[PDB]
């Protein structure tokens, strides 16, 4: 019944630390949004851990989109400008625009607003990411809209996942080269067959899968002797698909942990094609776990997997747990001839010379036809002379 | 309190710890799940939906 | 049953007990001599 502590608190000692500044900023952010838009925004996340739509905000601001409006700066003497330029990324962006930190932005049609509130601590400058909305229905519709925006944006890009010691590293890259279906040099009968799946999965209405009650996923294995250009082929197939493409680079750091990270990250872009080159390079202690993610009791949908191997023996011991495994052999005469027109032999050879060169290149890999092209190109560019018949006969020997 | 029912799966019964098997605790019965015979294949094709585009004779075949 | 269980481990006598128990609890019948001879073989 007794109380040891009998000190009586002044009412000034009831005050909550940090709340006097924070509650004041939130009040002012709401007053300012009312003054400009005539509605009442409410706090929905006081220090939002979500990053997806915050990255959409930054890209929207950076790219001059009309949709997000700059409403106010927070502190008069913190930054009002910023720039995209980060020296750690492969591709620098030099765009200068209004700051995100120290700013209030609103998507007024959406009814959702953003404030990145600066503060000082240990000893850097950090921020509270604050999310506001005019009501629950608009907040929800905004969230529901995030993934479709990310999907459209990733169609326009290729995402590489490289497994490292801590975890996998996500890297977005520009689609500098678009790929038409007519540039996929491949056995025509098998090209036709694969694209039946691809066109249904990506380039049609999705009702097929519900009509026949067919799981909405696929996994195909592309195999064959080395140097048959399997890797260039899969990139060419991937580049013909109107859907985000993700490359997964197995390394010596690939574990069952990176696997789950990569598949969950690809699955956020579903439907997406996921390219896995030289799946035979993955450590033998995760392979049992890996094949379970594709066919186990808790395997998931939305992904079109495409792997390549030189050792079909070691990947799918049942050779079968991928849906189909296709052999990519060396090119026959008509494939060699398509290749030579696509790669640009017609620059320096007549059609008769191409037809002939396709005929003489028996047993040639796609790589070898490529190495032939570069070596034949110099000569025509150095000597005004190509000498292909001499160069094919010299490259065979 | 009150009862775990374990179900183990393997495509490689040879690589199983033999200590797992024929004890009441641990796994006391094992069942082989083998390739389907013709009657079962025909049953699978019907429930799967082959009847959407195949005749009764095409499915039997 | 002690006499017929030559070479039996304690575990095996245990596994005999559980399997013999069901039968008596399922069929009103234990059939130990049948079950020892079947467990040896």
């Amino acid at each position: 019944i007794p109380f040891i502590y009998q000190y009586e608190e002044k009412e000034n000692e009831r005050a909550a630390a940090g709340y006097g500044t924070f509650g004041y900023l939130i009040t002012r952010i709401e007053e300012t949004l009312y003054d400009q838009y005539g509605v009442f925004y409410e706090l929905y996340a006081s220090d939002d851990p979500n990053t997806e739509y915050w990255e959409l905000l930054v890209e929207d601001v950076r790219s001059g989109s009309l949709e997000p409006e700059h409403v106010a700066y927070i502190f008069e003497k913190l930054e009002k400008k910023t720039f995209a330029y980060d020296e750690d990324e492969k591709e620098p962006d030099y765009t200068v625009h209004k700051s995100i930190r120290n700013s209030v932005y609103a998507y007024p049609e959406k009814g959702v607003a953003f404030a990145r509130i600066p503060y000082f601590q240990d000893g850097s400058i950090m921020s509270f990411d604050c999310l506001f909305a005019v009501n629950d229905e608009k907040m929800r519709a905004f969230l529901e809209g995030v993934r479709p925006r990310l999907w459209e944006k990733s169609k326009r890009k290729v995402t590489v996942f490289t497994d490292g010691d801590g975890g996998t590293s996500r890297e977005q890259e520009a689609i500098v080269r678009e790929v038409q279906r007519s540039q996929v040099i491949m056995n025509p009968l098998l090209k036709k067959e694969i694209y039946r799946s691809i066109d249904q999965f990506f380039h049609s209405d999705k009702s097929f899968y519900q009509t026949y009650d067919i799981p909405y996923k696929r996994g195909i294995l592309l195999y064959g002797p080395p140097g048959n250009g399997k890797t260039t082929l899969v990139k060419s197939i991937a580049g013909s698909i109107d859907a985000p493409v993700a490359y997964w680079q197995i390394t010596e750091f690939t574990s069952s942990e990176t696997i789950e990270e990569v598949f969950q990250a690809a699955r956020r872009l579903a439907p997406a094609v996921l390219v896995i080159e030289d799946i035979d390079s993955m450590p033998e202690d995760v392979r049992s776990f890996f094949l379970n993610t594709l066919d186990g009791a808790t395997s998931k949908e939305g992904l079109f997997l495409i792997g390549t191997t030189n050792y079909p023996e070691e990947i799918d011991p049942g050779l079968g747990r991928f849906d189909r495994a296709y052999e990519i052999g060396l090119p026959d005469e008509e494939l060699r001839l398509e290749y030579m027109k696509m790669r640009g032999f017609g620059i320096f050879l007549s059609e008769g010379e191409i037809k002939n060169a396709a005929k003489l290149t028996e047993g040639f890999s796609f790589a070898q036809l490529g190495e032939l092209y570069v070596s034949s190109a110099l000569q025509w560019h150095q000597e005004g002379n190509h000498h292909i018949e001499t160069m094919v006969k010299d490259m065979t020997g | 309190k009150e009862g775990l029912f374990l179900i183990g799966t393997t495509n490689y019964p040879e690589e199983i710890d033999p200590g797992l098997m024929n004890r009441a605790g641990r796994f006391d019965r094992a069942y082989e799940i083998g390739l389907p015979d013709e009657e079962l294949r025909l049953e699978y094709m019907k429930m799967r939906g082959f009847g959407i585009f195949l005749s009764e004779g095409e499915i039997k075949n």
